[PDB]
């Protein structure tokens, strides 16, 4: 169960089993990749070449998550992924000695990282490189034993139309608390313009990042009192304080007639609390397109007018 | 490593002597840190291996 891999590291088929996080959408292409490439005799260790936040984090993600779905194919059927973090970096080298023994004898453990040329020069590690582009020529193809062992993939951003899928797929995931009800149409809309303005950080993350603070004035703008529970509550508020100060006073001519209107008062805001919701429960508050365009209006000044075309 | 460095160092204590488990293993993969130098050495006043070992067996292969 390589007990010293699951301290010194983070297990990823754990994580996936529950599946409390978001599944990985959009990146489906990249699952058929990975495990092409650890079937493969030669060149066993894929490498994520890219800039570091298009998405390579995703990558590792949905490859054990193959593994609960039954997915994966019989070669890469019942293994473990598990994943190296950089910052638990002599003794550096005594923990890594051991960890390498374990994944030989079990078989089943496939390393990710974000020396070891012995190592991979056998391929007993299917070690999965994460380093960006810059990187891998500087210090991976300078060494001639570990350019015939790791084989890049090319993982850059994807197609427009990929992240349309992204939205659509996690809308069902998105709505479970309020209830509400978002239209198709801003589905479309917040890809058009996601990368008209913001393209700075690369898909998928500067993709879904119109629908943050854009359409959120209709919802809960009608839910309001139009000074109707605003006097009411502050009504109760006075009589509840006042009412015990006059018990302590020995002042019960005036606290007699405060019992009978603090109830009374009681009675009626539930009643139109009651009837208040009654009739805005039945509408649903959709999304509109004329107010997506709003929030992307302050990230770079330009006017609502020119934008809204 | 592993082509017999072992064997010939139990055998040259064995003709000498006279004895093949009069060895004293110390694997310095376990003292990495600055602190380790003061355990085979003795254990420092107030705290509380080489020395205790070598003093009984002074005709041992290091």
């Amino acid at each position: 169960n390589t007990p010293t891999l699951d301290s010194l590291a983070r297990d990823l088929t754990v994580i996936a089993k529950d599946g409390t996080l978001d599944p990985v959408i959009g990146r489906d292409k990249e699952i058929t990749r990975v495990i092409e490439v650890l079937s493969r005799r030669t060149k066993n260790n894929p490498v994520l070449i890219g800039e570091p936040g298009v998405g390579k984090t995703a990558i590792a993600e949905g490859l054990a998550q193959a593994i609960v779905n039954n997915e994966v194919p019989e070669t890469l059927k019942d293994k473990r992924v598990m994943s190296l973090d950089m910052g638990t970096v002599g003794e550096f080298e005594e923990r890594l000695k051991k960890v390498m023994e374990e994944i030989q004898q079990a078989g089943n453990v496939i390393l990710f990282i974000d020396i070891l040329k012995p190592a991979l020069a056998r391929g007993e590690l299917q070690c999965i490189g994460a380093t960006t582009l810059d990187e891998y020529r500087k210090n991976i193809e300078k060494d001639a034993a570990l350019e015939r062992r790791f084989q890049p993939v090319q993982v850059d951003e994807p197609s427009v139309v990929d992240t349309v899928a992204i939205l659509k797929g996690l809308r069902d995931r998105y709505e479970a608390h309020h209830r509400i009800n978002i239209s198709d149409e801003a589905i479309e809309a917040a890809v058009k313009l996601s990368n008209r303005y913001v393209s700075d950080r690369f898909l998928p993350d500067k993709a879904i990042d119109l629908i943050d603070e854009a359409s959120s004035k209709v919802r809960l703008k009608s839910h309001t009192t139009p000074n109707n529970l605003k006097e009411i509550e502050q009504e109760i508020e006075k009589v509840k304080n006042e009412k015990d100060a006059a018990v302590h006073a020995q002042e019960f001519e005036n606290a007699a007639n405060l019992r009978d209107k603090q109830t009374k008062l009681e009675k009626q805001y539930e009643e139109a609390k009651n009837e208040w919701k009654n009739a805005q429960n039945g509408m649903s508050t959709s999304l509109s397109e004329e107010d997506i365009a709003e929030v992307i209006a302050g990230w770079t000044g330009i006017p609502l007018t020119k934008i809204n075309e | 490593t592993g082509v017999g460095k072992t064997e010939l160092a139990r055998a040259l204590a064995e003709s000498m002597f006279g004895d093949d488990d009069a060895m004293i293993r110390v694997d310095m993969s376990e003292f990495m840190e600055k602190h380790a130098v003061s355990r085979l050495v003795g254990a420092p006043p107030g705290y509380v291996q080489l020395t205790e070992k070598v003093r009984r067996k002074p005709y041992s292969v290091i």
